[PDB]
């Protein structure tokens, strides 16, 4: 065993790289695409499918589809293809001699883990492997052992209360409101201004618009009010075709649905008031340290003003006498992967690996005994 | 005849017991602060 | 005062009906709902809120919410609405001329009784009213006058040792783990199989699954072993969309949390051993009759096999020389209400009412003097 | 040594949860249904 | 053998320190705690158990439990752990070369003393040890030849008359109502206002509330009558989460259960009328000096108003011509330890140690011949 | 000279004596029987 690989199977962005490094070696979208139109040139260098950056760049001709949906593998053939890509093309590594650590969302279907383990031991034949929950890796990347950790990637949001090394499983909360679903709302509200992105290729353009222009507020009502002075809020964007979009309210309407899921018809509370609820499910003495160590992670905590908005909401909900300190390092996007690249390096962690023999003596059921 | 309202004291949300935020998703909890501390909590309104 | 009314406004079902009847007239859920989406259809006459069976049937469009949480009235506007419903629509009775008996859990906040009495006397104008403890009524329902009577409705469990008509208040035990929390724990474990349920109507679907398929294990590890071997323990269920569930382990993992509150994260002991602790707090001579008269009541004592399981637990804890007999009449669900319908009919009880003139002379504070 | 294949249970499409049909336009949803009962859905194929 | 150690193994607070000193070197709760929820952070190095201040500070994640109940060691593994802590971590002294004096409640099971001595001589190798009754140490602390001691720390209340250095064992009275039992009643009565507390850490919070806000009435009915105009007696308390409790009657209702055990359901007479009964069992000529030397000790004699309540009751019971004089030095909490440290340094007491060479010739049965 | 271990007699839990189950929620009560003569109780373990 030379050096552990660490993989965050992002609903939007796969992150892979070796342990001990402080940044992933390769990051690429978790996209598999098939040619939508028929081929007419002969000997063009044809492939029946493209994955990662190839699919992303050639998107004008491909029916891009995501194997991950809300943190769960919905198609295993394309997922095996993505696994093969991230092993053999990006990392340029034979997985037959590298232990591998995978990061998964909590409360996932047990069959997702069991088939993932069966794949990693029976077609990629890793010597050892382990499954860890993304929030705990973010907490390791924070260099911390106590505090609420809120992870909101492209697939789900989930918060996991940790205190002095002990997890509180009964207080875990989970929402499917996340980056991909948030791009769809932007696709809907852009039609208010005439723009009509409908295809899966234009989904990526809407994602780019969201990432480069969207932001959050200190008071959603005040930002809606400033739309009366309809010049300051608006920002322009240039499509690959050269057409120029201008968007106003939409750039903060989309992120705001994180705090008000009612916009997309969901009943549950926002990204706030679920962290607060998870804190209140914790033990009474636990809460003092949770408010002061509210770590964030994930790509959808990257909108400017997320920290201010959530701090204001949590201070509004929580008692006034309690100091509230949200932790937002600049590397939130890769913090799950960095957490794994720390954890897989620990000399104490070497006993936790599910070895090849520990799999082949007990089948894919081994994960529920070894992993959390 | 009528008598003055017996206002319910704000519920203290202990880790387990007679009160919890998540048990009723149709109400939001709000701060009922007096003299610089929240006392307990009250639940009402949307979300 | 021709006929008394009796109401068990528990956390799940509003069991209400006249005195002398052996069964309640209305068992509509204690639920109030508001429309979740905008009413585009002009002239439909849709109401601003629904209560009871109306909200339960149209749950797909409403934000169902319970005014009772763990036996405590949390929203008095919706509770007043539920009172108004159970009086004017279900029973079709004007409450201003019928004395009313209400059943409350023990160790409740006093302000709950105060405001309930104010509501009963000042917006419904009942001529008389009384408050009785839910578990004590299940003794009148069982006819006996000694027993460690135990209630597990939808919101709480409690057990209240009575001997020869005298209560032992210092031995009363209470746990806030019941039908609601069991439903939430069943929602949590249903995600292990991919069956995600997050909305309040899906809680009502998971409550149906809970009531129709769940059962209590006689030996938890043996049922786990026999469930781990693929076998006839697993049952299917059909959703109101026609999609079909199957559940194995989950249908006895859920009720087992009554005996192992560690599963829902509580430190407290189970329904067994708390019933044993209340027997131990009793006097030394009283325990002979308590072991032989362990009366059960309330909705969550209806799981098949609960009596055998608890009997095994109590015979394990108690001395071997003791004969132990759990009493569980098939009418467990309505036994608290049946007890109230006995009590209100007694000639000897008719002096214990809180009369209208007794209320307006001393305020709502009358309850702590007249009632237990 | 290989173990027997472990299989994903057919998904229940709840109004919000583990999957929704519009998230992946590049798969068709297909029904699985036998012995008079339909265990749920799978994501597949083209168009 | 340079300096003896003195330990009061309090049901609530272990008090230990070197002899000769006027204050204990270390005071910490007699608490052993185990982690409740599962650990997830590899390499934090969590211990499998905690004791004393470690358990108290991290109580939010632990299941605190008291090895002592009513002065009796109920779990000897945790008690041995507490011994090892109080020797090697707090006092920072190897006990194998320090004589040790231990304080015990009267009328305790003899096997408790025998196994305590066995622990002292076999696993700690203490060169010499002695057991003295907790109440008799209070007379060395006060510097008196004669008195009726009342001691009540966390486990028991007990009273021992001593006259001119001669005890009166037949007049000793004991009640098991004390601190821990009286904390539980406060937990019960707090539910009247809606402040539920269940877990053991929350019982510690209730203990803090009791110690910081409770007091004893002069006339309980006048405090009850003045509390009806509930503005003056109400006091606020801030929980670690930031909520504020406000308590009225409960702050004097809870200590009054000492003077009226009927509240907690016990038949026995109060803290008063048992001291008086012990005086009645004494000789006729003895009682003059006992009325004037009623010496209070132990933690639950710390309430404001305690001396006034008890003096008023004793004067009401005792003959009018007798001048009742209750003694209550401000060091009530540590008085038992102070007396132990005093007599352990006496030159005459050095003959009364149970020596290692005596124990290895007479065993744990030696204590009943050497000690009172 | 290591003398033999003495055993604490099983606690007889009366109504208000020196023993009660609820005082330490961190221990479960365990019955220590002897051929139907149940003796008393000792406390250990979780729940
Ligand atoms: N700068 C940004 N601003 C706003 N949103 C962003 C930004 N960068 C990424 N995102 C969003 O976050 C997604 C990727 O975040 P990432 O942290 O990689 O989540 P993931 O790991 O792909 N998902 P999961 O496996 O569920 O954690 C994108 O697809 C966008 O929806
Ligand atoms: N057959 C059953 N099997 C299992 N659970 C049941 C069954 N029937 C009802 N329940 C549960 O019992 C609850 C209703 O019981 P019920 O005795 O009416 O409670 P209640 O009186 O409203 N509650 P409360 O008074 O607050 O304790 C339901 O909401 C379910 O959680
Ligand atoms: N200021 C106070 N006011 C009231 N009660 C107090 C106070 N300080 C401590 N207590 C109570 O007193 C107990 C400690 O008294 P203490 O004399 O040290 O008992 P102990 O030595 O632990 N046990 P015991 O062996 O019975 O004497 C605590 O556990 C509380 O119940
Ligand atoms: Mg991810
Ligand atoms: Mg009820
Ligand atoms: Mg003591």
């Amino acid at each position: 065993e030379t050096t552990a690989l660490v993989c965050d199977n992002g609903s939007g962005l796969v992150k892979a790289g070796f342990a001990g490094d402080d940044a992933p070696r390769a990051v690429f979208p978790s996209i598999v695409g098939r040619p939508r139109h028929q081929g007419v040139m002969v000997g063009m260098g044809q492939k029946d499918s493209y994955v990662g950056d190839e699919a992303q760049s050639k998107r004008g001709i491909l029916t891009l589809k995501y194997p991950i949906e809300h943190g769960i593998i919905t198609n295993w053939d394309d997922m095996e293809k993505i696994w093969h890509h991230t092993f053999y093309n990006e990392l340029r590594v034979a997985p037959e001699e590298h232990p591998t650590l995978l990061t998964e969302a909590p409360l996932n279907p047990k069959a997702n883990r069991e088939k993932m383990t069966q794949i990693m031991f029976e077609t990629f034949n890793v010597p050892a492997m382990y499954v860890a929950i993304q929030a705990v890796l973010s907490l390791y990347a924070s260099g911390r052992t106590t505090g609420i950790v809120l992870d909101s990637g492209d697939g789900v949001t989930h918060n996991v209360p940790i205190y002095e090394g002990y997890a509180l499983p009964h207080a875990i909360m989970r929402l499917d409101l996340a980056g991909r679903d948030l791009t769809d709302y932007l696709m809907k509200i852009l039609t208010e201004r005439g723009y009509s992105f409908v295809t899966t290729a234009e989904r990526e353009i809407v994602r780019d618009i969201k990432e480069k222009l969207c932001y959050v507020a200190l008071d959603f009502e005040n930002e809606m009010a400033t739309a009366a002075s309809s010049s300051s809020l608006e920002k322009s964007y240039e499509l690959p075709d050269g057409q120029v979009i201008t968007i106003g309210n939409e750039r903060f309407r989309c992120p705001e649905t994180l705090f008000q899921p009612s916009f997309i018809g969901m009943e549950s509370a926002g990204i706030h008031e679920t962290t607060y609820n998870s804190i209140m499910k914790c033990d009474i003495d636990i809460r003092k340290d949770l408010y002061a160590n509210n770590v964030m992670s994930g790509g959808t905590t990257m909108y400017p003003g997320i920290a201010d908005r959530m701090q204001k909401e949590i201070t509004a909900l929580a008692p006034s006498t309690m100091k509230i300190k949200i932790i937002a390092p600049p590397e939130r996007k890769y913090s799950v992967w960095i957490g794994g690249s720390i954890l897989a390096s620990l000399s104490t962690f070497q006993q936790m690996w599910i070895t090849k023999q520990e799999y082949d003596e007990a089948g894919p059921s081994i994960v529920h005994r070894k992993c959390f | 005849k009528k008598w003055p309202e017996v206002k319910i004291p704000a519920r203290i949300i202990t880790t387990s017991g007679n009160a919890s935020v998540d048990g009723n998703p149709g109400y939001r909890p709000t701060r009922v602060d007096s003299n610089g501390e929240t006392m307990g909590y009250e639940m009402r309104d949307r979300v």
